[PDB]
RNA sequence: UCCAAACUAAUUU
RNA sequence: GUCUCUGUGGCGCAAUCGGAGCGCGUUCGGCUGUUACCGAAAGGUUGGUGGUUCGAGCCCACCCAGGGACGCCA
RNA sequence: GUCUACGGCCAUACCACCCUGAACGCGCCCGAUCUCGUCUGAUCUCGGAAGCUAAGCAGGGUCGGGCCUGGUUAGUACUUGGAUGGGAGACCGCCUGGGAAUACCGGGUGCUGUAGGCUU
RNA sequence: CCGGGGACAGUGCCAGGUGGGGAGUUUGACUGGGGCGGUACACCUGUCAAACGGUAACGCAGGUGUCCUAAGGCGAGCUCAGGGAGGACAGAAACCUCCCGUGGAGCAGAAGGGCAAAAGCUCGCUUGAUCUUGAUUUUCAGUACGAAUACAGACCGUGAAAGCGGGGCCUCACGAUCCUUCUGACCUUUUGGGUUUUAAGCAGGAGGUGUCAGAAAAGUUACCACAGGGAUAACUGGCUUGUGGCGGCCAAGCGUUCAUAGCGACGUCGCUUUUUGAUCCUUCGAUGUCGGCUCUUCCUAUCAUUGUGAAGCAGAAUUCACCAAGC
RNA sequence: ACAGCCAAGGGAACGGGCUUGGCGGAAUCAGCGGGGAAAGAAGACCCUGUUGAGCUUGACUCUAGUCUGGCACGGUGAAGAG
RNA sequence: AGUGCUCUGAAUGUCAAAGUGAAGAAAUUCAAUGAAGCGCGGGUAAACGGCGGGAGUAACUAUGACUCUCUUAAGGUAGCC
RNA sequence: UAGCUGGUUCCCUCCGAAGUUUCCCUCAGGAUAGCUGGCGCUCUCGCAGACCCGACGCCCGCCACGCAGUUUUAUCCGGUAAAGCGAAUGAUUAGAGGUCUUGGUCAACCUAUUCUCAAACUUUAAAUGGGUAAGAAGCCCGGCUCGCUGGCGUGGAGCCGGGCGUGGAAUGCGAGUGCCUAGUGGGCCACUUUUGGUAAGCAGAACUGGCGCUGCGGGAUGAACCGAACGCCGGGUUAAGGCGC
RNA sequence: CCGUCUUGAAACACGGACCAAGGAGUCUAACACGUGCGCGAGUCGGGGGCUCGCACGAAAGCCGCCGUGGCGCAAUGAAGG
RNA sequence: CCCGGAGUCGGGUUGCUUGGGAAUGCAGCCCAAAGCGGGUGGUAAACUCCAUCUAAGGCUAAAUACCGGCACGAGACCGAUA
């Protein structure tokens, strides 16, 4: 799909439609001090081997695409997550298609 | 090995033993699911309904 | 095993009658649905929003809610062991007033018309309709003619 | 010191 | 039965990269006393039948002619 | 008797072809400064009022085609219930109740609401 | 003590590699037996399905794990597939023009339904594919997910306006707990008080479980064990008779002539249970399982023999039928 | 188990018993292997079980041993280099 | 070529703990430095193992010494059936 | 340890099943809802007038609600069976009439006919069936409330009084409601419809009844056919079936 | 010809030669509802203590707001509250 | 005037253990103390008030346990296959 990288949608911080900057969400890096990681590393210490299940199936071939939306009103610049449907090939701010011309030799 | 897959044999006489009873409607059914803008008028039409007992009781008498 | 799809088997049910395709006649939009009247639920195909599910096509329920474009109907549904009353929201293209009630409203307006005018003639008029009595005794004139003799025709074989 | 193979059965001095 | 796979110039066989070729052969000049080498030209329902498509030899559905592979407790 | 504007039911109203159309209207029609659109004042938009019922539209017509409605088809086909009915079967009779569709043969060809004209 | 090494080796503790030498465990399910093959394992259309709905088979014909800043949203203007008749080059196809055209086109895809001053095609402007809380529908236990429908409250787009719009004309296009991550509240805790990092929470997205209500999983056993199972295979029996075997009817033809002495195409009607398929009714706390040897009896669908009939029966030999299973 | 002569039928589709028929005469002796789907044994084949065990490996988790780095025991002189 | 085993360790890519450096109020975080192994490079089949298809061709025919070809790590040799 | 075999001890009385839905590494099991029993409870009709006795109020007329595997009367719903193809979509046989031409008199083409078809075609279209309705929760009068709606005393909903019993089809019947809860989740057969298969005492559905749980008479014999369902007896009479022995 | 599992047993399905005796839904805890009893906005000593010298008596009685405590009389929110 | 227990505390890391959760206890190994200090103050850290106790030495009755032993007493127990 091809979403444009600017968008007028609702900003909850101010309660209006405001211009946003559409940017694609990336999964952050894990903490090593979060509570499930501390439970996990305590449980793996010592003898016993692997204790939690390890998944290794991967039936999906795509992911849902999440857009982080940041409003450009300068004094409150809040961010909202927005999810769209599954897609293989995702571009952002791509070329707008147009119905007139000749394609392609 | 294999088995019977599906049947509704005997089912029609199972649920006629205790009858197929209609839903017993009553006077004053519930207002669950009516229009919300409609429903808050009707609460306001009853909140101010005492505003006029004295004109109403001096008109039945 | 069949699919559990929402329009499975509605090839003819939700289709249109022959040479009745196209624009909906506009007087199906200007009926008036009060709360508590009996509507017949049918379901067109020209309008896809707000159509009832196929288990309600041909049922009959009463109106409990009225919106801008739709209605709320209370319909009995016989699921396997018991009948339970379902509250469905249907856009008003798919319904119509039921004339099953209107013959009964024709005679309630006929009975009050004749109870305050019954007594002064000493009339005890019949109100309870009775289920089609046996035919009474009567005479049958021949008018001089005699009845035509009928006899079975011989068999012959064509097809 | 680059490669370089073959040659009517058709006869008469 | 099921699933893959091949089909293209006379022959073996490319490109699988939606936008017709190697080698060899065959003609045809040459060189030679005369039959490797040098030069040049020609040649293809690109299996078939419909699809899809801006566009098919390349992607789909089928048919054919060939192949291959998947089975064992009696 | 009939039209105009807005409709309701959406062919008994549609299609082809012929004939008639007083008065009103509706149209065709005449023009492009303005408004507004075009490759093009053809459409659309605007300004008109010399001409004309030619066409649209309306009314009529056609052993017309369709459509609507009756007859026949036919108590036929099929079908609910029933039998220690028949028949090797396939199927078929009867009892008890329901009851069609063509071809074929007739009839019909818009009704009507609200507002406003016209017709002596 | 004499030589020889010597701050190395070595030992102790931690870390990385290697490690079937050893340990533990697993090695889906459905299934006309199981395995192999398929997926009928989550979904969707048409049919089956017997004119409400519901309805099965490893029933039929197909589809699906996507695609889309427009192919979403409004508004306006347009009309399609095809055909005909014409027009320099121009033809079976280039573009131009008129006429016919009830959808025979198109609407992302499967099929079905829908659709014409449109749901189609083309332009203009846009982001209602956004923020919210409940109710309802569909599957259904009337639980969840998914999807969907009516509202209501905001903020918006478009249009002169009525309005219409919270994705795709409708029916498919997808995912719990735990954990992780991100966003949000000048929000709550962070343990005697306070400040600041960190952490934990509350609310909404995402990362995924296709065995699709969601374990983390390779074989082999003929050296094999146990609990059971005729719910289930292998031999026997039974039902059936496609297949195998044996007959009938009809009569194109063959038989130098001549349908039928003997035959018998194209058809079609049967019988039999020595075959094998098909099934899974009986037996798995056991019916000893191929053949030969030995021995008895039975069947007739007759190879010979007794008695006959027929011939393309001169004799001879042979062929076709009948009674017949005594031998 | 009780028992003990057959044919056919029906029947959990090969009956000693049941139905219909054939029939049925004490108590035994030596033999015999047609029956009692005779006896011996909770079928080994086959399947099922979320029961196993032996054995393999490119299964999944480990692991002795080894290989390697680090710290410690661990010191004394020189020279370079930083 | 595969799988092993083996030699080599060059500037080698990847690469743990400790150690070093910086940022910070600290927990922490980042960077540098890089052991074996893996990767890269040789050797090795009396190691495990492996060792092809398709066309055309002799003047009767039939065969095919010869020819062309796709192709792989080599295309099964001496033998024997 | 065993979701697997085997066994599980006295009598009478009453009531009396399920092999189906959905989910599960689920298919020899469980949870889930059905089906069962028990415990009740809330009401109705009412008990019936000591022996008596149809009655005792207001010329007529009337006799509670509710409920139902049922019909009636209204009224919707459906696309099966049949029919259709000189109706669309497909499949398809034959002649005839026209004559335009990128066919070579022949075809193609067109028009009017003609033969035969359809689970995944249909203009049409039953039988059987499915839904609702047939009153007091109504009807007719007045008024009041509203922040909803709005040209308007509008529209809509709500509220408060007052007035109307011929109880507004037939037939039958006492009804409502709660808690707790076992067993079952292998079914099989038959009529009619029906799918796979040459068929099958075969595999898979629908509808109802049956067997399983159930004896008895009849079919010689038999889970399931036909008749009819069961306390212990006498008399009488039948059903299906019979009546030579 | 009985028990048994089964759609279906007289079965060519299994177990049973015969007799006696033994032989299989128990007890604890925790819940749920139903029922009986006592007290009732409360209720309960269960632990401890006090009582002629312990046949029965290892019983029975008593305590006092020993009522500490449990449950009940107040919910909701993750939490501040 | 006089005043206190060091390879100990504490920190790191590994392993077992615990309701102990960024580590409850115990152990190995490395590091390794202080003196208005040290420990604890149930979320890792820095800062700062406050509370609390005085680790690394030692002794100690009663209330508590008791299927063995010696010696008794009793029982809604069993009655010789128990
Ligand atoms: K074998
Ligand atoms: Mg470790
Ligand atoms: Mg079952
Ligand atoms: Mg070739
Ligand atoms: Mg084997
Ligand atoms: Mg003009
Ligand atoms: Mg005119
Ligand atoms: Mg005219
Ligand atoms: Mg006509
Ligand atoms: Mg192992
Ligand atoms: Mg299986
Ligand atoms: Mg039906
Ligand atoms: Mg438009
Ligand atoms: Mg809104
Ligand atoms: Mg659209
Ligand atoms: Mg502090
Ligand atoms: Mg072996
Ligand atoms: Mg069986
Ligand atoms: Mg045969
Ligand atoms: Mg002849
Ligand atoms: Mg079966
Ligand atoms: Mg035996
Ligand atoms: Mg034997
Ligand atoms: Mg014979
Ligand atoms: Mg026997
Ligand atoms: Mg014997
Ligand atoms: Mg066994
Ligand atoms: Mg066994
Ligand atoms: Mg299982
Ligand atoms: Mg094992
Ligand atoms: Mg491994
Ligand atoms: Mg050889
Ligand atoms: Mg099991
Ligand atoms: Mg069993
Ligand atoms: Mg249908
Ligand atoms: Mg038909
Ligand atoms: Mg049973
Ligand atoms: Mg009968
Ligand atoms: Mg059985
Ligand atoms: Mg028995
Ligand atoms: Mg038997
Ligand atoms: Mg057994
Ligand atoms: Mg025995
Ligand atoms: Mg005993
Ligand atoms: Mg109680
Ligand atoms: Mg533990
Ligand atoms: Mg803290
Ligand atoms: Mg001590
Ligand atoms: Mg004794
Ligand atoms: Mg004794
Ligand atoms: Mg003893
Ligand atoms: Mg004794
Ligand atoms: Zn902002």
């Amino acid at each position: 799909v091809n979403v444009p990288k600017t968008r007028r949608t609702f900003c909850k911080k101010c309660g209006k439609h405001q211009p946003h900057k559409v940017t694609q969400y990336k999964k952050g890096k894990d903490s090593l001090y979060a509570q499930g990681k501390r439970r996990y590393d305590r449980k793996q210490s010592g003898y016993g081997g692997q204790t939690k299940p390890i998944f290794r199936k991967k039936a999906k071939t795509t992911k849902k695409i999440v857009l982080r939306l940041e409003c450009v009103e300068p004094n409150c610049r809040s961010k909202r997550m927005l999810a769209i449907k599954r897609c293989k090939h995702f571009e952002l701010g791509g070329d707008k298609k147009r119905k007139g011309q000749v394609i392609q030799f | 090995a294999k088995s019977k897959n599906h049947t509704t044999h005997n089912q029609s006489r199972k649920w006629h033993r205790n009858g197929i009873k209609k839903p017993r409607s009553q006077r004053y059914e519930s207002l669950k699911g009516v229009d919300p803008k409609f429903l808050r008028n009707m609460r306001f039409a009853k909140k101010h309904n005492k505003k006029g007992l004295k004109k109403m009781q001096a008109n039945n008498a | 095993t069949n699919t559990k799809g929402k329009r499975r088997g509605t090839r003819y049910m939700f289709s249109r009658p022959f040479r009745k395709h196209g624009v909906v006649p506009l007087a199906t939009y200007m009926r008036i649905y009060k709360k508590g009247d009996i509507v017949d639920i049918k379901g067109m195909g020209t309008v896809q929003k707000g159509m009832p599910h196929k288990c309600y096509h041909g049922k009959t329920g009463r109106v409990y809610n009225v919106t801008q474009h739709a209605v709320g109907i209370v319909v009995n549904k016989q699921v396997k062991g018991k009948i339970l009353a379902k509250r469905i929201n249907v856009r008003i293209e798919h319904i119509k007033h039921s004339k099953s009630r209107d013959s009964f409203l024709k005679r309630v307006k006929e009975n009050d018309q004749k109870k305050k005018e019954a007594k002064e003639k000493g009339t005890w008029v019949q109100l309870k309709r009775q289920p089609a009595p046996p035919r009474e005794a009567h005479f049958v004139r021949t008018n001089g003619k005699e009845p035509e003799l009928l006899e079975p025709i011989p068999y012959e074989f064509m097809a």
